[PDB]
């Protein structure tokens, strides 16, 4: 558990260095709207065939799939940044503070 | 009070709430009390059933006054701890442990007439991988002899057995020798002193050794219930120990008029004033009256 | 009340010695009595 | 025993100077829940080692069992290696 908690820390600085590194804003890439594709050719409700009631239920899967894959988008990039940074702990001092307790 | 065969098992015993029993009871004689006739009676079965009950009330507080070394560097506190217990069981009419159980040997195994019935009704008190390998010995002498081997001594096929016999206790590292040197005794005593000496260095090395046995279990013991412990919360801890402080003091609460439970409650109220007293002056300890 | 004493707050607390006392106050007189009443 | 184990509490690394929004931001969200999980466990373990006033409620459980094997019919000190010796003493001598 204090070896753990130890790893944790230097992932903790690896991701912090790696992460100043390339000097990224901090809530960019927590947002899920920076991973989201607005170029995508967003479809046309005419061509679908939909009858009346059918289209707000429509609109809304296209939201969810685009949403959804801007989710599944940002899951990526930290599963990339994890193996980027848990490579990089492992190469490291961790030469941390002790939690001051009574002697 | 006393019913007399307890205060004369407390005589010679040392610890505090026996020794207020004898000093209340030495000072009534003092004032004009006759002594009541000890009574010669309740033969062999109950006068050594009595002995054993007795004997009990003199070696449990004892053991209790006895500080286990656990924890220690060195030979001397389980030299220390050992001889508490030889001097608690001098006080309790116990002999020495070499003498008490060479009688429980003989008291089981006085009509064993074979060698594996003598194996088989001292079983409980000889180690059980002792016991085994003088099985072995016993089975390969078996097989040169075809014919139980029977508890004699004058018995050439007692000899066998015992050549081999004698031949695992000291590859166990007891000197059998020495030992039956010492039990035997010897003509002079200036020769009878060469073998007194090596008995009793190894009887401290056998009564330290398993002194020694009976702490690192209680380290063992100490250690595996601590480590269960701080694994819980200290929520958890502190609701399991009042459940168990709550049971117990129910458990001495309804047994009211009972000698033991109504001492049992007047404990818990001197531990109490032990806290108590602590409380008022923590850098001196409890007020004794002195 | 308190400073006690020091043979009162010598003796060791949560001891057997009276289970041990009560079981030897009920079991010596009933197996007195048996020995004395016992045929096979 | 208790303080064995306090004294490798002693040398956890403190991870309260990473409690800084510029280490939360940056880390991936998984591992930080590891970490405030791995802040939280050193507070239990921490908090059930300095529960001393528990240790004299565990020493009673020690002494009943230590207490019933000093009560032996044969002696209080008695043990293994003293009745093999003694039990070499019985059968190497005639019966």
């Amino acid at each position: 558990k204090k070896q753990a908690t130890e790893n944790l820390m230097k992932l903790l600085q690896a991701y912090k260095d790696i992460g100043d590194a390339k000097s990224e804003p901090l809530l960019k890439n927590h947002n899920p709207r920076t991973f989201e594709d607005r170029d995508y050719p967003v479809p046309d409700f005419r061509t679908q065939n939909l009858k009346a009631g059918d289209v707000p239920k429509f609109f809304d899967t296209v939201i969810s799939t685009r949403a959804s894959a801007a989710i599944a988008s940002k899951d990526k990039f930290w599963a990339g940044r994890k193996t980027e940074a848990e490579a990089a702990s492992a190469k490291a001092s961790a030469a941390f503070p002790r939690v001051a307790v009574p002697e | 009070a006393v019913s007399k065969k307890e205060v004369l098992y407390f005589l010679s015993s040392k610890d505090a709430e026996s020794s207020t029993a004898v000093k209340s009871y030495l000072k009534s004689l003092y004032a004009g009390a006759q002594v009541e006739a000890t009574e010669t009676d309740a033969s062999e079965l109950i006068a050594q059933l009595e002995k054993k009950y007795l004997s009990a009330q003199v070696v449990e507080p004892g053991v209790h006054n006895i500080a286990l070394p656990l924890g220690e560097s060195g030979s001397a506190p389980v030299k220390r701890y050992a001889a508490e217990l030889f001097n608690l069981g001098a006080q309790a009419g116990f002999e020495c442990p070499f003498i008490e159980v060479s009688k429980k040997f003989g008291q089981e195994t006085a009509t064993s007439e074979t060698v594996k019935d003598v194996l088989n009704k001292t079983k409980s008190y000889v180690s059980a991988d002792y016991n085994a390998a003088l099985n072995e010995v016993l089975s390969s002498v078996e097989a040169e002899i075809n014919g139980p081997v029977l508890f004699d001594g004058k018995t050439e096929g007692f000899k066998k057995f015992a050549a081999k016999a004698k031949a695992v206790a000291v590859s166990r590292g007891l000197p059998a020798d020495t030992i039956l040197a010492y039990c035997a005794g010897s003509a002079n005593e200036d020769a009878a002193d060469k073998v007194s000496k090596e008995f009793f260095t190894w009887f401290e090395s056998a009564y330290t050794a398993d002194a020694a046995a009976e702490v690192k279990a209680i380290e063992a013991e100490a250690a595996s219930i601590l480590d269960r412990h701080l694994a819980k919360p200290v929520a958890q801890i502190r609701k399991e120990q009042a459940s168990a402080y709550a049971s117990l003091l129910k458990r001495a609460e309804t047994a009211k008029g009972a000698k033991w439970a109504e001492k049992y409650l007047e404990d818990v109220k001197a531990v109490q004033w032990f806290d108590a007293s602590v409380a008022e002056a923590p850098a001196s300890g409890p007020k004794v009256a002195a | 009340a308190d400073a006690k004493a020091l043979d009162e707050l010598r003796k060791p607390k949560f001891s057997s010695k009276y289970l041990i006392q009560h079981v030897s106050q009920k079991l010596i007189p009933a197996v007195k009595e048996w020995e004395k009443s016992y045929q096979p | 025993l208790s303080n064995e184990r306090y004294q490798l509490l002693s040398q956890w690394p403190d991870f309260t100077t990473m409690y800084g929004k510029d280490f939360y931001y940056r880390a991936h969200p998984e591992d930080l829940k590891k970490f405030y999980d791995a802040a939280d466990e050193y507070y239990k373990l921490y908090e059930t080692v300095t529960e001393f006033d528990s240790l004299s409620a565990l020493a009673s459980q020690v002494v009943p069992n230590y207490a019933a094997r000093r009560r032996s019919t044969v002696h209080p000190a008695i043990g293994s290696t003293v009745a093999d010796g003694a039990f070499t003493n019985f059968l190497l001598s005639k019966q």
